[PDB]
């Protein structure tokens, strides 16, 4: 036998020592024949200015195309030549750079990070190139309904602040943004104490420090002596965007309230009542027989293409709620069996389904935590959100709290007659007017 | 200190079936039930049966009703999935330790008493016209399907999706007969992950034993070669230029697996020139606007087909292509250095390992196996397989490849595309 | 007046569409005596004595 | 018709809706004995005195 609960004592407790620079460096170890390391870095778009609003994703697009020791293709060749898979990434909040490679590859992998980490080669030529990249990308970006009405949401939601900017920034920034622009934010942002050297596969805790002091030393000499920078609160918004364009053939909505940020005990029993509500594709074989009363009534009446639920969160705040995509007589329908929804849970949450909504979470968890690279992403991401790696124990701990009682109360406390942020792009004629969504925010009854 | 890791269980039991499993310790588990029973075992008058059948794995079984199937298995927030391809469907199931009783007696029923009634059946006929636009969104789907039906003559030509003229016309008795036939103790396997080889054999033992249908892995394919193109308007131009290679397990395979590394897969990169990519550098040298290429390399277990696929702009197709070829004509002449090789054994090496890392990865190769070889293979050996094919046979898959008689698939402005006739 | 008056009787009383109702039939009722008489008050006034109310006292048995 | 009704489900329903259905009630008392002047019940009411004698 082996019981649930047994099996997750059984996984190894990720091992956290800190060096003298400031730089946290953290492992899982398993008897995996590969590994997955990288840098997690405290930097996105919520850091940066307005006038310097691609910057980070500049760099994003700069970081693999040279350095001092490895001028132009060199890096390239190296990673290709071990068979070792090399990626970067940039949300609002984090930017990370990993290397899925062998195990035994460890030693170079970490030395290449080091190099890509701090001796960026922006050469003036490259950084023009990577204008028009990330110009063409721009383009390619507008075509994707679902990518456009979440940095509408942002922009509406988080109005007027840091976190109403997109990742890669307005078309003008890409256009004028200097290699002075470029090194600045880098000096200013990619400092020790907000980098998470992270491994997880067939490694070595002492081996990983030994590499970590071995390649990142040489960012003390002194730091942080003339300027430190702490992050804003941002404003929420409850508003409205509409991006009528009768062109394209589906409609895009995203609706959502303010969620409390990464820190916060009680974005587990969220998450388990957005279990509950779930996810939706037309793809779907289910159909009628859905658990989730709004997959089934759309997969029954066809109301939608395809529905999903969030808890996106940034550091004291968030976005709570659904985005879908359907057909332009559609959207009143799928607005009104949402709020519905909604508001059933905020008032009549029964025990069986918080159960099932549990049991999708545990499964969700288990499921995602499944090999190097979500793990080396989860010890970087957690150390830099919630200052620790989280046990899957204590998941399940906070996970098993919630009961149907714990469901209302905290989605009352978040839902109940509170202002979403609404945006809407494409057919949107239909699409409810703010008071009358606002509106489903509440039930005359209760 | 981590666990010392287990071993896999084996078991061939007499009637043909297999059984592996691995107690990973996992939170989670992982049953998989593997058929051979994949597109290829469809003939000419029931052409998109074994596509149906994927869509139908939540209809009525005896002892599970729909509703059943799909409320038990969400309760306790499990997966049921279906991937079918060419060779095999692969029924899997996915819950925590805990519940793998259920889902086992969910999977039985969906694979072992099925009912196909008449309605529900006529009910998920219009699944196929959308689970096929959704796929065919991807050009690559249909430069796949259109390259497997003008390289084979046979069952191999078959697509993985169902021809329309089919949609609505596939019937209960159809999927009925696809499955006795089909779904037999010698064309299956069990595999496990988070469960006991005891509960597996006990399992197999009771319910998995069926035989009653066809033998015959290789109802055989018979490569023949010819191509086929699809005027599009569509922005780029799709081109695979294919041919007949090596059956999958064979020393042969190896070679192509290796060749195809030489040459270059995906990217390693994000974002990046593929510097050790030596396809892409060919096309790049003559070629300065958006394109892609890749070799293509695919393993069945009587056939193969190994080349090239290509990405570029209409105007630039003839070009991209005849700039690959050529580029495999010098490996077919002589031109690869040791450390060329050293390096695709090492992007092949790391690769496979990558793949098998998490348990979804891990259930499919042992589940693919088992039905190919009916064997389990350690990655130290694979290791081993690849490290001996020598600099000589990867230039004699090139030589292969180039001396072959060819299957070319192709979408979009074919205006300036060639013809095979013309490479 | 500390955290506002009027967030206490939000969180109070017009959260739920239930305790919001309550707090406008019991406050509709409170209302209508304080009205009533204390407009009929200003009614008075402006009347000081030519009201047969004011002149009662003078024909009483 | 009334045996489906009755199980685990319906019973944390019913208790979840209690003091919504109770609070209508004290609406509709209020209400009603506002509405009519139902000095029976508001003889007894501390301010709401209008048979001031
Ligand atoms: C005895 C038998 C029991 C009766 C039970 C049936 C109740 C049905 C309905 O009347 O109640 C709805 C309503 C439930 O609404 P809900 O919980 O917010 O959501 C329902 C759907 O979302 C509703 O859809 P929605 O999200 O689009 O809601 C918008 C809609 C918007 O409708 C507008 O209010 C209509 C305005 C039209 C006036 C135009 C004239 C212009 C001058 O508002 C409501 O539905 C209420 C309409 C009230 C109409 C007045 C009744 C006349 C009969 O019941 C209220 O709670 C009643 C309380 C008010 C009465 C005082 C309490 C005394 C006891
Ligand atoms: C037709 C000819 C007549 C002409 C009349 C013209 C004169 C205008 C008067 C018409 C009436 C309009 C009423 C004013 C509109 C205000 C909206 C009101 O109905 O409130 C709604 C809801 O209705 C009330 O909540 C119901 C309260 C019930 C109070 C009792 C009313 C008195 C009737 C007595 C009942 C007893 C029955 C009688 C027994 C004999 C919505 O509230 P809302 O602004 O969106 O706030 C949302 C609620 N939150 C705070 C919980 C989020
Ligand atoms: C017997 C006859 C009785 C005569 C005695 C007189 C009694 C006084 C009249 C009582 C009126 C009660 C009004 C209550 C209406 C109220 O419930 O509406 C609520 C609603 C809440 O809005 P939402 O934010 O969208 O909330 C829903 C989303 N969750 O607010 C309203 O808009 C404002 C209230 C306006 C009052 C309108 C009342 C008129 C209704 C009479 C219908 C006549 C139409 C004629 C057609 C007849 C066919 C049935």
């Amino acid at each position: 036998t082996a019981t649930y609960a047994q099996a997750l004592q059984s996984v190894p407790e990720t091992q956290v020592s800190q060096l003298d620079n400031g730089l946290r460096v953290a492992s899982e170890q398993s008897s995996q024949p590969t590994c997955t390391v990288g840098v997690w870095i405290d930097a996105g778009s919520r850091y940066e200015s307005e006038k310097n609003n691609g910057a980070g994703y500049f760099v994003e697009h700069l970081a693999f195309k040279g350095t001092k020791n490895r001028p132009g293709n060199a890096l390239e060749k190296e990673v290709e030549s071990m068979g070792a898979h090399l990626n970067a990434y940039s949300t609002r909040e984090h930017t990370a750079y990993y290397i899925k490679a062998l195990s035994k590859d460890l030693p170079k992998a970490v030395e290449l990070l080091a190099d890509i980490v701090q001796n960026c080669s922006l050469e003036d030529s490259q950084i023009e190139k990577e204008r028009d990249v990330i110009l063409q990308e721009l383009q390619e970006n507008d075509t994707s309904m679902r990518d456009v009405v979440f940095n509408y949401l942002h922009a509406t939601a988080f109005q007027g602040t840091p976190l109403a900017q997109s990742v890669e920034g307005p078309s003008e920034n890409v256009r004028k943004l200097s290699r002075a622009d470029l090194t600045e934010y880098l000096s200013r942002h990619y400092k020790a104490p907000r980098m998470v050297l992270a491994a997880a596969g067939g490694l070595e805790h002492r081996q990983l420090l030994d590499l970590a002091q071995k390649h990142f030393s040489g960012l003390s000499g002194t730091y942080d002596e003339d300027a430190v920078p702490t992050l804003s609160p941002c404003r929420f918004t409850g508003s409205q965007i509409c991006h009528r364009e009768d062109g394209l053939p589906l409609a895009h909505v995203a609706i959502a309230v303010e969620g409390p940020g990464w820190a916060h005990p009680d974005n587990v029993a969220l998450q388990v009542a957005n279990a509950i509500i779930g996810h939706y594709d037309c793809t779907y074989g289910g159909g009628a027989h859905l658990s989730s009363p709004l997959a089934s009534i759309a997969a029954t009446n066809k109301l939608c293409q395809s529905f999903q639920t969030f808890n996106i969160c940034y550091a004291d705040t968030g976005l709570l709620g659904a985005h879908f995509v359907c057909d332009h007589m559609s959207i009143d329908d799928m607005m009104f069996v949402l709020q519905g929804q909604w508001m059933r849970l905020c008032t009549s949450a029964t025990e069986s389904e918080v159960l099932r909504g549990k049991n999708l979470l545990r499964n969700a968890l288990v499921s995602h935590l499944d090999g190097t690279t979500p793990v080396c992403e989860d010890i970087g991401r957690s150390l830099l959100t919630y200052g620790r790696r989280i046990p899957l124990a204590e998941w399940e701990s906070r996970i098993a709290e919630v009961d149907a009682r714990v469901v209302r109360e905290v989605c009352s406390k978040y839902f109940y007659d509170q202002c979403p942020a609404v945006a809407g792009f494409g057919p949107i004629e239909q699409l409810p007017d703010y008071n009358r969504i606002r509106s489903g925010m509440f039930w005359l009854r209760f | 200190v981590p666990p010392h890791p287990q071993d896999l269980e084996f078991t061939r039991l007499p009637n043909g079936l297999v059984i592996a499993s691995l107690e990973n310790y996992a939170p989670a588990s992982r049953i998989g039930l593997f058929i051979k029973a994949g597109s290829r075992y469809e003939n000419s008058n029931n052409l998109g049966t074994s596509h149906l059948l994927r869509l139908a794995s939540s209809l009525t079984t005896k002892g599970a009703s729909s509703f059943k199937i799909t409320r038990g298995i969400e309760a306790v927030g499990g997966k049921l999935s279906v991937t079918s391809t060419r060779e095999n469907m692969a029924y899997t199931v996915e819950c925590l330790r805990d519940d793998v009783d259920i889902l086992m007696e969910f999977l039985l029923n969906v694979t072992t008493a099925p009912e196909f009634r008449r309605w529900e059946v006529a009910a998920l006929q219009p699944q196929l016209r959308i689970d096929k636009a959704v796929a065919l969104q991807n050009p690559q789907a249909h430069v796949i399907e259109n390259l497997h039906a003008a390289a084979y003559r046979n069952a191999l030509a078959n697509s993985l999706y169902c021809p329309d003229y089919r949609i609505g016309k596939v019937t209960p008795v159809e999927l009925h007969d696809y499955v006795q036939n089909h779904f037999t103790s010698a064309r299956m396997a069990l595999i496990g992950l988070g469960v006991s080889h005891p509960v597996l054999k006990q399992v197999a033992e009771q319910f998995l034993n069926i035989r009653g249908g066809l033998g015959l892995s290789g109802a055989k394919a018979k490569y023949h070669g010819g191509e086929i193109r699809e005027q599009n308007g569509d922005s780029l131009v799709h081109a695979a230029l294919v041919a007949e290679s090596a059956a999958i397990g064979s020393a042969e395979a190896n070679a192509f697996s290796v060749l195809q590394h030489v040459l270059g897969a995906g990217p390693h990169v994000k974002r990046g020139s593929n510097a050790t990519s030596s396809l892409y550098q060919a096309v790049a040298k003559g070629v300065h606007q958006p394109f892609d290429v890749s070799a293509f390399n695919a393993s069945y277990s009587d056939s193969g087909l190994f080349g090239f696929y290509t990405i570029s702009q209409a105007a630039s197709a003839g070009d991209v292509i005849k700039a690959a070829y050529n580029q495999v004509k010098t490996i077919a002449q002589g031109n690869l250095s040791n450390p060329d090789v050293q390096a695709a054994k090492n992007k092949l090496k790391a690769g496979y390992l990558m793949s098998v890392e998490s348990s979804e990865g891990f259930l499919d190769e042992v589940g693919s196996q088992a039905l190919a070889a009916g064997s389990y293979t350690p990655p130290s050996t694979v290791l081993q397989q690849i490290d001996a094919v020598a600099d000589a046979d990867v230039i004699n898959a090139a030589k292969k490849f180039v001396s072959g008689r060819k299957s070319m698939a192709a979408s979009g402005n074919l205006g300036h595309t060639p013809f095979i006739d013309e490479l | 007046v500390a955290p506002t008056l009027t967030a206490r009787l939000y969180s109070l009383l017009f959260r739920r569409t239930s305790t919001f109702a309550l707090t406008i039939v019991v406050g509709a009722l409170f209302f209508e005596r304080a009205f009533d008489q204390g407009a009929d008050a200003i009614y008075e006034h402006i009347n000081e004595g030519k009201l047969w109310k004011h002149i009662k006292h003078k024909y009483e048995n | 018709m009334l045996t489906r009704f009755l199980g685990p489900r319906y019973r944390q329903l019913a208790r979840n809706w209690v003091p919504t259905a109770g609070l209508w009630g004290a609406v509709g008392a209020v209400g009603l004995v506002w509405a009519t002047d139902w000095r029976l019940i508001l003889d007894w009411v501390p301010y709401i005195n209008g048979k001031f004698k």
